[PDB]
């Protein structure tokens, strides 16, 4: 009995409490908890977190406090749900992901307590624009050490959710531990009221930013539309046999042809047609 | 390699600097003897 | 009241700092060009009512 | 079960039918494959009133996917060729939100859909195949091209012509097993065209299937019959010979060897 | 009495029905405005009285019977109207 | 598509960006730039900067992570 | 006096999970929890919460329990974990209130003194309404009428953060649509937005139904005082506001000989350059 | 319990400063051996009267 | 255009200067601020071309 491919399957909340402590703590690697359930043999999925309190050793099996743990515990069994943990997280500031010197030494007291307790490490400044830098790991033995680790089998899955990044794989990849594969668990009864509820306007799509504002800007874009018809002119009627292909790759401006073309003519179409169905609707509407 | 200022009673309280870098403030390990630790000795210090 | 010094230090135990530089000129109306007191420049803005 | 369910395929026998409902009902996580899959070679074409229903209504309430993933092809296969009867069935797998149901109807539209040039179904496959946002179900709707359409294989490389060109590589994998079951054994040059560019992409699993897709149309062909058979043996033999691809990449080249020189040159594949 | 359908009033109405004279309706209602229970205007080449009106008290249930018929009819223009939108631009709408 | 790809793009520019000079410029669209912190460097720039803006020197704006000119 | 609440989107969705935690037994059709927050000004923050074991009677409707030592340790708990956060309140679900309520809101104003409730709507999620946040004061009561408790209202809303909208974006990834789609999608804002306005219509079709009927007391306060105010202001009077309608002219003279002429003469551009390229290459085939 | 969790929040080590000034909105101004000139809202396990320039 | 966004998505080179080659595809640089350094070659450039 030895490891396949898995899968990971984190909820909607563990995700949120994930990024939110870790910008929180910025500077100072913040340290928590993981709460989920063993539901099978190889896939592992968590319903819950909850983090630490911040300890002056760092992120480490000191900074682990048992009464903090049992205590904690005691409440989520009466309330809620109660269930056993599947393993823990940190954050690393400084670099992506990689288990470091005193990640690893925590590791091994876990996996000697659970199945498999696997690790996790997320950036919290990294990721800004629309993605998210969170990968999970998990730690391999030594009595595989000159044969090939990471006895993955009959599957085909393996290959997606990252190849081995070289700012990863420089340390412990792929000698030390394995990658383990993430997806979440995406459901509805959420998904809507997070996305109708957080981006929302009613009376917005009838307002009329009038026509002082308006007209300037139709009173604008008209005159350098101008100049742009006369340089489409200019090029129209040059029309000569200098091998127009390679007369126009030697005459690149970033300009007319047809890019500074009707993309402002667009612009011209769709906000005076907006502004005016906007206005012809208000006086249906309104006695 | 460093130097260490000063030390104080009944801690090591040691403290140490690099010239170049910062002025830390730090504790003996294991493997000394704190009785050669004197002042403006030049001392093997860790990384971490 | 000894108890009081100690909830007050655990409400003192966030102080991650602030960077203390400069203002050099104004670039628009929330970008700013400010520089460290022995570092680089910057493009900055403000919270939101400063 | 697996050697039950294939040595007993289409005999509708009772006693098979109970003790693989039983060993369904054990709900283990590992034999979910093995019991949905025999679940339906026993009840292969035969559209019964518990078959269906009881398949159909254990497949939400479970927890694992095995599970449902062996009764995803357990529930296509047993339907097949009816062409009118499963509509119902169609349209209810596919509007519920499981991403492994959807993508279980796209295998049962085919199953029920084989040989024949339905316009409802090439509109409504097609449609789910632009719309949908889970890569695995787009799959089963590209994949599902040459279910239909191998009775008359020239209309297969006009329809996956813009296929083959997708933005996403899932899209464009599906496109390529969709060149190697429509067309079965032909000489086509058409489709050998189109996979050219296919064996020769940045994505390496995609380039996998055309190796295999490559070695399903050509088989038992000689040089003479068309001019790309040893292009593509040293192109079998450079890649399965290369260092520095991935298992991945080589998986498709070694069982490229296996099809193109099976049974000794005497058997061929053929649907029709 | 008449809510803002033609809410000119001329001066003759205010004149009768407050018997007043006709000289002093005009510091009557500079009065009114210099309270502020109305922010209208004068002309009086004309002599009509513009309104408008911001001043809110009660008005005793009958008055909610005459209110429940403009609501209605605003009802079905607001209705009927966003139908022929909906049915007219149907295709573009997804 | 066409659009998100626009928006991915036009919100690099809007980042606590560092200051750094344009310094040499190689070839099409990769150039030389020294910062602000020194330690010259070498980075690939965008798409939509007119390219007549520097010509020996400008104060530039550079990425932080990627260091590119933007 | 509250200005408004401000929705941080963790607390309605760990408002959400817990009724799914007791929700396989869920019969009491109500979820009562502690509301933490962050006070900053006349404006209100809300960050986190978390939950309590809650039971409650119809039976003579005053039998009921909120912890207060669950309410003190675990709020200690989260006090030490994060010294930003308090507690601001409390909530509950169902999204009929209970007669209960006086008596939770009145027990814990002595945690806060000004404390909020803020009622969410887990199974309706439909049409208009994130939530809603109530108040309570106590005057005389009125020029003449007797004393009570009196909900009150407090205006919401749905704020955000900078590294939480990450986890919006990211984990949505369903239909993303942007605002641009100028001609798609805003004639889809006026529709939609025109599909509440008689929605709010609607609503106020039914309320003076049933008080001119006359069931429930007239609020002689503000419930028609506020639109006494408002039943003035649609004016349209006609033969200077028909003078509009040349700058509707002026918004139609940019879109038609401007913007039809260059768009069908850069097409037939298209054109030329597509009948040399036919027939020049055709000729040259051979 | 808060004395420990203050005992076990005062290691390793001390970077040694320098304070330049004070204010109030308590409030005051370091500057490290590294040369960089920070400033905090919060002043710490200290008292201000104890304090100075 | 998403090709062009993820090959500007990807940390820049340094600048240094050769001093003299070493043998086997090493080559003697300091950067600007630093030590010297021998480095490694890639496919494309040679000992030759140094
Ligand atoms: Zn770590």
């Amino acid at each position: 009995a030895v490891d396949t491919a898995e899968q990971v399957y984190i909820s909607s909340l563990a995700l949120l409490k994930m990024l939110k402590h870790g910008r929180a703590g910025v500077p100072m690697e913040v340290m928590g908890l993981m709460l989920g359930e063993f539901v099978d043999d190889y896939t592992v999925r968590v319903i819950d977190v909850f983090a630490m309190p911040q300890s002056g050793t760092g992120v480490s099996v000191e900074a682990v406090d048992p009464v903090f743990q049992a205590k904690m515990l005691d409440m989520l069994k009466q309330t809620g749900r109660p269930e056993m943990v599947v393993g823990w997280y940190h954050s690393h500031p400084g670099f992506g992901c990689w288990l470091s010197g005193v990640d690893i030494n925590t590791q091994q007291s876990f996996e000697a307590l659970s199945e498999r307790a696997v690790a996790v490490v997320v950036d919290p400044i990294q990721s800004v624009k629309g993605k998210v830098v969170i990968d999970a790991f998990r730690l391999i033995n030594a009595n595989m050490m000159v044969l090939g680790h990471e006895p993955r089998q009959t599957t085909s899955n393996l290959g997606h959710l990252n190849k081995p990044s070289i700012q990863a794989l420089i340390h412990g990849l792929n000698r030390h531990y394995y990658s383990i594969t993430i997806n979440y668990r995406k459901n509805e009864l959420e998904q809507k009221m997070l996305l109708n509820l957080h981006k929302k306007s009613w009376m917005e799509g009838l307002t009329l930013q009038d026509y002082s504002e308006h007209c300037k800007h139709n009173e604008s874009v008209v005159k350098e539309m101008l100049e742009l018809a006369k340089n489409y002119n200019k090029a129209v009627e040059e029309e000569d046999k200098m091998t127009p292909e390679q007369l126009a790759i030697k005459n690149v401006g970033k300009q007319d042809p047809k890019r500074h073309l009707e993309e402002h003519v667009d612009v011209l179409m769709t906000s005076n047609i907006v502004q005016c169905l906007a206005a012809m609707l208000d006086t249906v509407v309104f006695k | 390699c460093t130097k260490i200022i000063n030390a104080d009673s009944e801690d090591p309280k040691y403290i140490i600097n690099v010239k170049q870098f910062a002025k830390f403030v730090v504790d003996l390990s294991d493997q000394v003897a704190p009785t050669d630790i004197e002042e403006g000795m030049r001392v093997g210090v860790d990384r971490n | 009241k000894q108890y009081e010094k100690s909830e007050n230090d655990l409400k003192a135990l966030q102080s991650v700092g602030q960077i203390v530089g400069e203002v050099l000129k104004q670039l628009t109306e929330e970008k700013f060009i400010v520089k460290a007191t022995n570092g680089p420049r910057y493009v900055v803005g403000c919270r939101r009512q400063l | 079960s697996l050697g039950l369910g294939l040595a007993a395929m289409g005999t509708a026998r009772q006693d098979v039918y109970d003790l693989l409902k039983t060993n369904l009902y054990q709900d283990d996580a590992v034999t979910g494959e093995a019991a949905g899959l025999a679940l339906g070679l026993v009840m292969l074409g035969s559209k019964n009133a518990q078959a269906i229903e009881d398949m159909v209504g254990y497949a939400q309430e479970t927890q694992h996917e095995k599970i449902l993933r062996g009764l995803a092809v357990g529930i296509a296969l047993v339907m097949y060729g009816r062409m009118e009867e499963a509509d119902a069935l169609i349209e209810s797998l596919c509007r519920d939100k499981d991403p492994i149901l959807r993508r279980s109807g796209m295998y049962t539209v085919a199953m029920a859909y084989c040989g024949s040039g339905n316009n409802k179904a090439i509109r409504r496959l097609l449609h789910v195949a632009v719309s949908d946002v889970n890569d695995d179900v787009r799959r089963a709707a590209v994949e599902s091209l040459g279910f239909i359409l191998f009775r008359t294989p020239e209309q297969c490389p006009s329809v996956v012509s813009l296929l083959s060109e997708s933005y996403n590589p899932h899209v464009r994998y599906g496109a390529a097993m969709a060149l190697g079951i429509c067309c079965a054994g032909t000489g086509n040059k058409e489709a050998i065209n189109l996979l050219e560019p296919m064996t020769n992409d940045p994505v390496n699993y995609v380039r996998q299937g055309a190796l295999i897709a490559s070695a399903l149309i050509m088989i038992q062909q000689t040089e003479i019959t068309c001019p790309k058979v040893n292009q593509f043996r040293q192109l079998y033999s450079k890649v399965i010979n290369d260092k520095h691809d991935d298992v991945m990449a080589k998986f498709g080249a070694i069982l490229a060897q296996g099809i193109l020189d099976a049974g000794g040159h005497n058997v061929t594949i053929s649907l029709q | 009495t008449r809510p803002a359908n033609h809410r000119q009033l001329t001066f003759e109405e205010i004149a009768k029905s407050a018997k007043i004279t006709v000289n002093e309706v005009e510091l009557l209602v500079m009065k009114a405005l210099s309270v502020g229970l109305v922010k209208g205007s004068i002309d009086e080449v004309d002599k009509r009285v513009h309104m408008t009106w911001v001043q809110p008290r009660v008005l005793d249930l009958q008055q909610i019977k005459g209110m429940k018929d403009r609501l209605e009819f605003w009802c079905t223009d607001v209705k009927s109207m966003e139908m022929l939108v909906e049915h007219q631009a149907h295709d573009i709408l997804t | 598509e066409f659009l998100h790809a626009q928006e991915e793009v036009k919100r690099i520019q809007s980042i606590p960006l560092v200051i750094g000079q344009f310094l040499e410029a190689v070839d099409q669209n990769t150039a030389i730039v020294g910062s602000t912190t020194g330690s010259n460097y070498y980075v690939r720039i965008l798409s939509t900067i007119d390219r007549e803006l520097l010509k020996p020197n400008a104060s530039v704006a550079l990425h932080k992570h990627s260091n590119a000119l933007v | 006096a509250v200005q408004k609440v401000v929705v941080h989107p963790l607390v309605l969705l760990s408002v959400v999970d817990h009724f799914n935690r007791i929700g396989k037994v869920g019969n009491q059709k109500r979820v009562v929890g502690v509301l933490l927050g962050s006070w900053q000004k006349k404006v209100l923050d809300v960050s986190n919460s978390f939950a309590v074991p809650f039971d409650e009677d119809d039976k003579d409707d005053s039998v009921w329990f909120l912890d207060h030592d669950y309410l003190e340790n675990m709020y200690g708990m989260f006090k030490k974990v994060n010294a930003r956060e308090r507690i601001v309140g409390w909530y509950h679900t169902g999204p009929k209130l209970h007669k209960n309520d006086i008596a939770i809101n009145e027990l814990m104003k002595r945690y806060c003194p000004n404390s909020v409730l803020v009622i969410i709507d887990v199974k309706p999620k439909d049409l208009g309404l994130p939530t809603e946040a109530y108040i309570s004061v106590e005057e005389v009561h009125d020029d003449g009428t007797p004393t009570s408790k009196t909900f009150e209202h407090v205006t919401s809303e749905i704020g955000a953060e900078e590294a939480e909208e990450v986890g919006v974006e990211h984990l949505l990834r369903d239909i993303k649509d942007t605002t641009v789609g100028t001609l798609s999608q805003r004639i889809t804002n006026q529709v939609h937005g025109l599909k509440g306005l008689n929605s709010k219509l609607l609503d106020i079709r039914s309320y003076l139904e049933k008080v001119a009927t006359g069931k429930l007391p007239i609020n002689h306060q503000i419930i028609y005082q506020l639109q006494d105010v408002f039943n003035l202001l649609p004016d349209v009077s006609l033969q200077e506001f028909v003078k509009a309608f040349y700058l509707k002219t002026n918004d139609q003279m940019v879109v038609v000989y401007l913007a039809s002429l260059i768009r069908s003469v850069v097409a037939l551009h298209n054109l030329i350059n597509n009948k040399i390229a036919n027939r020049d290459a055709e000729k040259k085939e051979g | 319990e808060n004395s420990e969790k203050i005992k076990v929040n005062k290691t390793l080590p001390y970077l040694v400063s320098n304070v330049i000034e004070l204010l109030d909105v308590k409030c005051a101004v370091i500057k490290t051996s590294t040369r960089q000139t920070y400033f905090l809202p919060v002043i710490g396990l200290v008292d201000a009267e104890k304090l100075k320039p | 255009l998403r090709e062009e966004l993820q090959l500007l998505q990807e940390q820049g080179s340094y600048v240094g200067e050769v001093v003299r080659a070493m043998d086997k595809k090493k080559v003697l640089v300091k950067v600007h601020p630093e030590g010297k350094f021998v480095v490694d070659v890639d496919k494309n450039i040679d000992i030759n071309d140094v």
